[PDB]
């Protein structure tokens, strides 16, 4: 994150044989684009939703500086 | 009309300031921004560049009170962000700059704070207005020279690998 | 200009004169929202006192322990879990008993931090200047302790060394 | 103040006290340059070269952000031009 090598958080995502709640077939990534659903739970990837909320957080924090307050801008 | 550029006319916003007003603004940046904000930015750049030039030069010559400090001020950045010193300096710099927002916002709004003024004269090197103006001009000239010098130092020390001559 | 702590900023309107320890330190202008400085001073002084006691307890627990085994843990954060819940609930109930009457007191009084606590009468006979000097001493020591107790907690959570 | 307007163009105060003082001859070419740069950055990050995890290029991203911006710069350029600036 500090080094800017943000791709490292997307390397080695959860495989297609991952059993939810267990380490079998898991990965190490935390923020990924995968799209679709988990092959086992038939639901969105947890790494997809974490990345989604991080992007939403950055966007809303940026957008929260729009209106004027005690600092002239 | 300008003192620095005889061809181009004198900038409209530059009439007199003890910061070294020689009327050098060919692109008219003083019309864009308030002159006070630009002066604060220039003084900040001056001080940062002077500190950085002195630190680069010294740390290449005599800087090793340990093992991780055995670098050549070109690989020093990565080594010392891994060590954790740059993190602490960044924390304190962020605190100082966050305080500086209010200082910049208290000026440009009223008050009386001159650009770049932090009331930091513990040793009282400046006594009266004449000394204050003379040393403000001296500080800004030294800071501009240090900006250019540090630019040269980094560009040369990245274009090759060497010591103080670079 | 008017701030002593930040000699360049001008302090906010509510930072002036009285309420000892006033060094003009409110860059964010938090005092501009509070109706008065009574409640924030009460909170600051409560934090100062709790932090002084916390630092003293940190050091003493580092060096001195009660005869029982349950109080033999040297790490204060580990002692937070090793100590039986009975002792901690007794401490919490004592604090809450002290806190409810002062809860009635703080939100309305002119000096919410003045709890009338002076068993040794260290303030009886002292002049106004001496009393203000004592208040300044208390506030200084409390702010330093707050910084120190937070540093101790952080260094214990980050390195496991409770001291030095 | 009084950002309300009914004439041909709004007063320059609606641009803020940073764009209110930029000559239109500066904003115009700057807006065109920003639009071209942003379009090229968008077409280099995507379209011409397909995006990949290993190829994000903050320059192209930051660049692409100049396309939305460009819109604002040339709107301000027109406002300045119509206000004799
Ligand atoms: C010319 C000045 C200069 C330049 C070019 C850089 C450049 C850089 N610094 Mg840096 N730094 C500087 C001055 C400078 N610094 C100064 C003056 C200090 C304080 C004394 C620091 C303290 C500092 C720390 C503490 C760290 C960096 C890091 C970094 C790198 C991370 C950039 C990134 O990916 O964004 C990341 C993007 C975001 C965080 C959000 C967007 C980058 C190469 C980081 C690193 O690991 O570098 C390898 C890091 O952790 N810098
Ligand atoms: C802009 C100001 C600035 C910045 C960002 C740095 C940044 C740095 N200096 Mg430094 N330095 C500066 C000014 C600065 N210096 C000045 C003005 C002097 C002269 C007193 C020094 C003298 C100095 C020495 C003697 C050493 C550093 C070192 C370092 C590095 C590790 C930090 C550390 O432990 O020492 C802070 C880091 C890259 C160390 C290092 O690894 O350099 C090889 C080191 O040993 N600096
Ligand atoms: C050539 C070096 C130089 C000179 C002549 C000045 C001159 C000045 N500085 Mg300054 N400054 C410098 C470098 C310099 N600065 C650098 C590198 C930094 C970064 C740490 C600062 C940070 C700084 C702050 C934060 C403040 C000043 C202020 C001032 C003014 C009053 C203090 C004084 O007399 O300093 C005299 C300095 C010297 C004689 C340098 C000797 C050091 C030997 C090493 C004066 C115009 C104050 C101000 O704005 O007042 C208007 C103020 O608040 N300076
Ligand atoms: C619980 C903490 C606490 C609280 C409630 C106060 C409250 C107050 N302080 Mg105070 N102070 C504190 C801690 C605190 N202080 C510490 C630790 C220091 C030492 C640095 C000081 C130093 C100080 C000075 C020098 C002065 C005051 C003053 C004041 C009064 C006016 C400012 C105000 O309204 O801010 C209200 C403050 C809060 C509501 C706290 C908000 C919490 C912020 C967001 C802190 C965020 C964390 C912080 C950035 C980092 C902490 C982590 C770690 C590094 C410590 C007010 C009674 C001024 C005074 O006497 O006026 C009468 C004054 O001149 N304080
Ligand atoms: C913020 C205040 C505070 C809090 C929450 C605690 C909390 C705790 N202390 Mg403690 N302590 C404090 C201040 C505090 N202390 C101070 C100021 C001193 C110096 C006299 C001590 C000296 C001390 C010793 C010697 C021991 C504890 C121990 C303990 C733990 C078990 C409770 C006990 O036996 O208390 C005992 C409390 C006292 C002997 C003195 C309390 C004085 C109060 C605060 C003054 C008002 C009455 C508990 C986590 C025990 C433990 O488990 O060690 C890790 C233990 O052996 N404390
Ligand atoms: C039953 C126990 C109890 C009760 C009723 C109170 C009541 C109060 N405390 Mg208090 N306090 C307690 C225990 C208690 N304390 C303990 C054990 C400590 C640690 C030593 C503190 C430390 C403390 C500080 C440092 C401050 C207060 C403050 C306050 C006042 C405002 C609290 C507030 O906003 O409500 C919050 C409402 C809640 C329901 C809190 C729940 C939070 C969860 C349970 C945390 C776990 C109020 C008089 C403040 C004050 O008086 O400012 C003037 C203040 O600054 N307290
Ligand atoms: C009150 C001033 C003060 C002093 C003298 C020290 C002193 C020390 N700190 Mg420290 N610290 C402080 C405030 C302070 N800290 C604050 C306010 C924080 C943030 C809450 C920290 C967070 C902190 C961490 C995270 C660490 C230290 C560590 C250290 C030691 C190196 C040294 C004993 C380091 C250490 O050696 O830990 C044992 C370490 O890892 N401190
Ligand atoms: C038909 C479309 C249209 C037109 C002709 C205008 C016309 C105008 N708008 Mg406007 N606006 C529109 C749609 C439009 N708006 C929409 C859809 C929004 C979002 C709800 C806004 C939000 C908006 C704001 C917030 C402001 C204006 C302002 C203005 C005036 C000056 C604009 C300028 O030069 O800014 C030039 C701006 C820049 C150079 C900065 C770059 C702006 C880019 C586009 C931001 C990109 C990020 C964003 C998320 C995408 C002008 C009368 C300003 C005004 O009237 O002041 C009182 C003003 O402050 N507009
Ligand atoms: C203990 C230690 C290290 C070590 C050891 C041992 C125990 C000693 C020995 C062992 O053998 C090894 C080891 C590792 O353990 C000590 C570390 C060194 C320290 C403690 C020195 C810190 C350096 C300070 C710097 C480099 C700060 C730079 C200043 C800036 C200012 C920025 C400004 O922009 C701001 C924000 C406002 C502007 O207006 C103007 C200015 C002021 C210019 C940054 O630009
Ligand atoms: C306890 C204290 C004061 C206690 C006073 C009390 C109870 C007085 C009570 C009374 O007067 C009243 C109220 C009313 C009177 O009628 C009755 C009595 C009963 C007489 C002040 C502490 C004040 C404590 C202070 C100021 C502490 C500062 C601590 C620092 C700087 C520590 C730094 C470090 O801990 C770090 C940060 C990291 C470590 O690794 C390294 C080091 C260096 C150890």
């Amino acid at each position: 994150f500090f080094s800017g090598n943000w791709k490292a958080y997307a390397q080695n995502p959860d495989t297609a044989s991952h059993i939810f709640g267990s380490g079998e077939g898991s990965g190490t990534a935390i923020l990924t684009f995968l799209g679709g659903f988990h092959p086992q739970t038939k639901s969105l990837w947890l790494t997809d939703m974490a990345h989604h909320h991080l992007a939403i957080a950055v966007l809303f924090i940026v957008a929260g500086h729009m209106y004027r307050t005690n600092w002239l801008i | 009309k300008s003192k620095a550029v005889p061809f181009l006319p004198r900038p409209a916003a530059l009439d007199g300031s003890v910061v070294g007003d020689v009327g050098f603004d060919p692109v008219g940046f003083t019309s864009w921004l308030p002159l006070s904000y630009l002066q604060e930015a220039e003084i900040k750049h001056c001080r940062i560049a002077m500190l950085a030039t002195l630190g680069w030069i010294v740390a290449d010559f005599v800087h090793l009170p340990g093992a991780v400090h055995e670098v050549s001020s070109l690989a020093a950045h990565d080594v010392a962000v891994k060590s954790g010193a740059l993190a602490q300096i960044l924390i304190w710099t962020s605190i100082a700059e966050a305080i500086s927002v209010i200082a910049i916002s208290q000026m440009l709004e009223g008050s009386g704070r001159q650009p770049g003024d932090f009331k930091f004269d513990p040793l009282n090197f400046a006594k009266d207005e004449k000394s204050l103006k003379k040393m403000q001009l001296s500080e800004l000239k030294n800071g501009r020279l240090a900006m250019l010098a540090f630019s040269g130092i980094v560009t040369q020390a990245a274009l090759t690998g060497h010591a103080f001559p670079y | 200009a008017q701030s002593k702590a930040l000699p360049f900023l001008k302090a906010p309107a509510k930072l002036d004169g009285s309420l000892a320890g006033d060094f003009g330190f409110d860059p964010m202008g938090i005092s501009d929202q509070v109706a008065n400085l009574k409640y924030v001073r009460a909170a600051e002084l409560k934090h100062c006192r709790v932090a002084m006691l916390g630092f003293l307890g940190w050091v003493v627990q580092q060096y001195v322990h009660l005869p029982g085994e349950i109080y033999a843990e040297s790490n204060p954060l580990k002692a937070l879990t090793s100590v039986p819940l009975l002792s901690q609930i007794q401490i919490f109930l004592f604090i809450g008993a002290i806190e409810l009457a002062t809860l009635d007191q703080t939100y309305t009084a002119d000096k919410p931090w003045d709890l009338g606590f002076d068993p040794l009468n260290f303030s009886k006979g002292k002049s106004e200047q001496q009393m203000k000097d004592l208040e300044v001493k208390e506030l200084k020591n409390g702010r330093v302790a707050m910084i120190a107790i937070m540093g101790l907690i952080a260094q214990t959570l980050y390195t496991g060394v409770p001291l030095f | 103040e009084s950002t309300y307007w009914e004439g041909k163009a709004p007063p320059s105060v609606v641009l803020g006290p940073f764009l209110s003082k930029i000559p239109s001859g500066v904003l115009g070419p700057a807006s065109l340059v920003a639009l071209i740069v942003g379009s090229y950055c968008t077409h280099e990050s995507n379209i011409f070269n397909t995006l990949t995890v290993d190829t994000i290029y903050p320059a192209y991203v930051l660049g692409s952000f100049l396309t939305p911006i460009s819109w604002g710069l040339h709107v301000a350029a027109w406002i300045q031009k119509m206000n004799k600036a």
